[PDB]
């Protein structure tokens, strides 16, 4: 909730994880998913967890293909 | 590394109902995990075709940065131009879209994933799963 | 670089009666030529749908030796699912292929080449010419 | 693609993550804010809002208007 | 990705006039938004134009912060010489940096997002939106 | 850029000219032929003119015409 | 290695003309020499103006393959911007165009070489050359 | 006037220029410049010899520039 800065390390500009918003020992690999500005940081095989809670798609989303066949 | 494409069907139906099921799986094969661009330009209109165009292609693009997205090929051209071939003489019909998937997956020797195999069966030479 | 996408209308057109009108715009457009991987696999088919596909694939491989080949990509497919979402809420109908190949012009601002101009029309933001 | 797998690392006391060139952010974000969500982190660059901006400092009244585009 | 084109029209309207349309426009279409490299020296002249450059300037990097700008390339510069021809041509007359902003849009196929729609309508193959 | 440099070597009797990446030919192309100008020397594809194939070989009727398009 | 920026003067000039002063002073720096977009787009335009576009481009496709184009950045926008601004007090004029091709060699540090110089001598901490 | 093919030597297509069509000796190193499909052979130096001769620019090139300004 507070704010952190990036650093060229090792030629990738990375990130200091606070120990405020650090991560689970137990998770040594970490996804990083990149859209638009924001970096997604999910556990590995953690992958997909964030994208199925929440960012709910409208209720009128178009479960019809509408493919021509 | 990449061994799965998943087909438009699935797509939209990860995207609208989110299942519990495919959630663990997709999780599972993250990184082996592929998408035709004709399935894009279907989740991109339905996106578009809403009435809530920039949420929907939010929770696309969120998608679309996780999986691969090829690019339509001259193999795959090729490729879904015999399997279109074929199809005429088996009397079978497969969908338009659909055929340039099969024919997708093919050239590139990937697996389709789908939650309706039935459409998917009638071209050979295919691995067909379901996710569902 | 590369200006006109040749659209798959005119292809089959020039193909089968080899106008001489075209030619010269062959000729004089040289190099600055393109087509769909879309529009590939439409004519591919339409070579092996024939009695003697290898005859008549012969013909259109040279075509497209000729001719660069582009890929269908992300670019032209989200495009293509604008025009598709456009078109859906005006009520202009365009064929599925038709609408893939335009949505590749527009990604990269082709002008669309093409004998049949009404259907394309509809499609805005496009720009089309008619070489027969 | 857009994905993309990386390890960790502690340094500075802080538990660090190395950003791959493909999710490398942008050279020009020079701070950043970090979100927790369950265990995935979000990385979000400081001050994008928009709305922040537009009742942000504004700009004077000398300001052209005018393009001043030559014509 | 990246969806619209914003002119320097639109953005010294919204710079100056800080509208609430446009913040929810801005808001709502948030990461979709770019300007030309074009765009941006406008604006920086008229930032340094102005009796306080560092304070016009601030308020102007802030807002390019947020925006991505988009370098004028050979592509953009093609389009544009397009542009200018077939409105020389046509005889319809558009500004000199506004056309270089119509040509980085038509070469990418962005939607050109600007208050003066009358003199974008002249331009060909281009789709303008007014967000004002 | 466009432009780019390459030295030279003699092989197979014949002196030959590497094509770095940047003018490598599309690997299509198969066969070349070489064209002969002050010191300058010309490649360009083999049997890409485009009045060749029009007065080539012809395709047979059984083309459909109808795209047979879904609708 | 690339040290001189070419304006658009020159290169029409050199285009229309081919000069023989000039044949040996390009071979001379081959591999030295850049344009900036903006100097595209007028070579462009003159050659889509004239009756005979394709050839015209032709020989300015020619002309572009041995010098390298360079897009506008940031760094000539903002540059320019400041040009503008200083013009502005000193009420110098200098070409819109012109203005951009200043600011984008300063930028990127190259030379201007140009066969009217006399515009370029408002503009300051610029290295004007002569190649007619 | 006749023709050859090219081969993939050291990573790159390469060529073979025939006997028939070889560079003067005197040419250690040759500029190779990309134009659609065709590549020009030029001598190091003799960059811009081929561009000059020839490929005339129509006689209705407009030599004005028209810039506003």
């Amino acid at each position: 909730h507070m704010e952190t800065t990036e650093f060229l390390s090792n030629r990738s500009q990375a990130v200091r994880l606070p120990k405020a918003v650090a991560l689970p020992e137990n998770v040594k690999r970490v996804e990083v998913i990149a859209v638009g500005r924001t970096r997604i940081i999910t556990p590995a095989g953690e992958t997909w967890d964030e994208w199925f809670d929440g960012n709910s798609v409208s209720a009128d989303f178009m479960d019809n293909r509408e493919q021509p066949g | 590394m990449l061994k799965f494409m998943l087909d438009t069907n699935i797509c939209i139906f990860t995207i609208k109902n989110k299942p519990a099921s495919v959630r663990e799986r997709f999780n599972l094969n993250q990184g082996r995990m592929c998408i035709s661009s004709v399935t894009l330009m279907e989740v991109i209109y339905g996106a578009e075709k809403s009435q809530m165009p920039e949420r929907n292609l939010a929770v696309i693009e969120g998608f679309v940065s996780r999986i691969d997205v090829l690019d339509y090929d001259a193999a795959a051209a090729t490729h879904t131009g015999q399997i279109r071939a074929e199809l005429a003489l088996q009397g079978r019909p497969v969908g338009p879209f659909d055929q340039m998937i099969a024919g997708h997956a093919r050239s590139r020797g990937l697996i389709i994933v789908t939650n309706n195999t039935r459409e998917f069966e009638r071209v050979g030479g295919l691995r067909i799963e379901d996710w569902s």
